[PDB]
């Protein structure tokens, strides 16, 4: 199972950006069984979850990102994508792609190449 | 013949149906016969010797209650058919015992073995029925049919025992009943054919985790309270009727007959109605109707006054049971490992706790407190627990809870 993604860039506060992660190396059915989202990491910081989707189509946004982000998973196009409408200087972090597969107890996680976004202050 | 093997999976339905039929037949027939034997033998610590009458019911109830979880573990430990056959043999031995039986202490041992067999059957057969029927609608249908068999057994029991007892004598209702048990065993030995152990392919979730799941607890509490309704109602209705109605002996069976007929009708139609209409909303309506009916029961003043509410309570408890029985399997398949023995053991613990704490506690509450107050408090409990069935509309999956935990930390 291999995945691809594109995005990243420099933008002033208040702008907009679109991020898309592609999963073309695995079949549609196994894609539906799995759960996927977007990771986030900051310099000298641990991973804290921001927004992920599942086969229930329910995305538990983190408490501070509610409304700021917009994520959608395609059951057919094999794409999980993110849309975001506002920027703030506290968004200095690097964003990754990932999947979970909980039919196994180990829930093998496979990461993406990742994208970094920084906001001028 | 008609079944060279499990060509039709409905053969398992028939097995469970007749097993529950015979189990509740044993449960019901001995009830009026125990006091007659006890009085005759006594004629031919006294407070203890009086409350031991209720200890009769308590014996089977508690033995079942204790035995359910061990059988639930045992089923996925070694396989399903072997517990069914063992519970069969234990029930047959107990049935042979009740009759030759005389001594009180031996009769209690006999009915304790009956309880062992009852619990083992009600766990293993139910779990195997769930396992063979992985489809949700078909599982609901077959579970409704099995519960209808339970209700039809508890309806047919008393006259079946009484007619034979009054015609021949002591051992007549028991020997032919044991012969029917033997016929069931003759069917089972070829239908299941457990001549080899079948270890479960997938390990089962720990029982302690299941008790931590809120939705399993909600469904179990729904079943427990709905069954406790009729369980508490069974003892106290005749005594209150004699006290206030100035009634006679023969109205009792006619008065309780609507409840059993409505139970039989409800458990066989709502198995197919619930999936079409919705399990959660069916359970909510069942709880509400239970509450209204039990509230209306004390306010009645004539037998015709009690005809309608008993019909209502039977119908509503039928809805609740036939709609909450398959939701256990649905939940454990949705958000747990696909092993049904433990969850159905929990469900039967909830089922049997009502029969365990019904008679004696209801009698004590009636002794110290007004019987109408007992009915009103039962109705209040049911009505207030009714809205909690709303949470079962769309349970989250295990992946969703994992994502919630990862968002938390």
């Amino acid at each position: 199972v291999q995945l691809q993604e594109s995005g990243g860039g420099l933008v002033q506060p208040g702008g907009s950006l679109r991020l898309s992660c592609t999963a073309s190396g695995v079949t549609i059915s196994a894609l539906n069984a799995m759960a996927m989202g977007w990771y986030r990491q900051a310099p000298g910081e641990r991973r804290v979850m921001v927004a992920a989707v599942s086969e229930r189509g329910n995305a538990m946004y983190r408490e501070s990102v509610q409304g700021r982000f917009t994520v959608t998973r395609d059951f057919t196009n094999k794409m999980v994508s993110l849309q975001m409408d506002n920027l703030k200087p506290e968004d200095t972090a690097v964003y990754y792609c990932h999947v979970l597969e909980d039919r196994v107890d180990s829930f093998h996680d496979y990461w993406g190449q990742g994208t970094q976004v920084t906001v001028s202050s | 013949w008609l079944q060279e093997s499990r060509r039709s999976r409905k053969l398992i339905l028939f097995i469970v149906f007749l097993a529950l039929l015979l189990d509740n037949m044993l449960l019901t027939v001995v009830v009026p016969i125990i006091p007659s034997y006890l009085y005759s033998i006594k004629h031919e610590d006294l407070l203890n010797e009086n409350v031991q009458v209720g200890l009769l019911f308590a014996s089977k109830a508690t033995v079942q209650l204790i035995t359910n979880p061990f059988i639930g573990l045992l089923t996925n430990r070694i396989g399903y058919p072997i517990p069914i056959f063992a519970g069969f043999c234990i029930m047959f031995v107990s049935t042979i015992m009740f009759a030759f039986s005389s001594s009180y202490a031996f009769l209690l041992i006999a009915r304790s073995l009956q309880g062992i067999g009852s619990s083992c059957s009600s766990v293993a057969g139910m779990g195997m029925l769930a396992s063979v029927y992985t489809d949700d609608e078909e599982r609901g249908n077959v579970m409704g049919i099995a519960l209808g068999g339970l209700a039809m057994g508890v309806l047919v029991g008393p006259p079946f025992g009484s007619v034979l007892y009054e015609f021949v004598g002591k051992t007549a209702p028991f020997l032919v009943l044991a012969a029917l048990v033997l016929l069931d065993g003759a069917i089972q030995l070829f239908v299941l054919q457990p001549s080899r152990v079948q270890p479960e392919s997938q390990k089962g979730t720990p029982l302690t985790t299941l008790l931590k799941d809120p939705y399993i607890l909600i469904a179990a509490g729904s079943i427990c309270f709905a069954n406790m309704g009729i369980a508490m109602l069974e003892p106290a209705l005749p005594i209150w009727m004699m006290e206030t109605m100035c009634s006679r002996k023969w109205q009792l069976g006619v008065a309780f007959l609507p409840a059993s007929i409505s139970y039989l009708i409800g458990t066989n139609i709502f198995g197919i109605l619930a999936h079409k209409m919705g399990r959660w909303l069916c359970a909510l309506l069942g709880m509400i109707i239970v509450g209204v009916s039990i509230l209306c029961i004390p306010f009645a003043k004539n037998i015709y006054g009690l005809i309608a509410p008993n019909f209502g309570v039977g119908f509503a408890i039928g809805m609740v049971d036939s709609s909450m029985m398959p939701i256990m399997g649905y939940l454990v398949d949705l958000r747990h490992v696909s092993v049904y023995g433990s969850v159905y053991a929990i469900a039967d613990v909830a089922f049997c706790m009502g029969y365990a704490i019904g008679p004696s506690a209801g009698g004590a509450i009636a002794k110290a407190i007004g019987f109408p107050w007992l009915m009103t408090i039962i109705g209040i409990i049911d009505i207030l627990f009714a809205p909690l069935c709303f949470f079962l509309r769309s349970p989250p999956s295990r992946l969703e809870e994992e994502l919630r935990r990862r968002t938390e930390g």
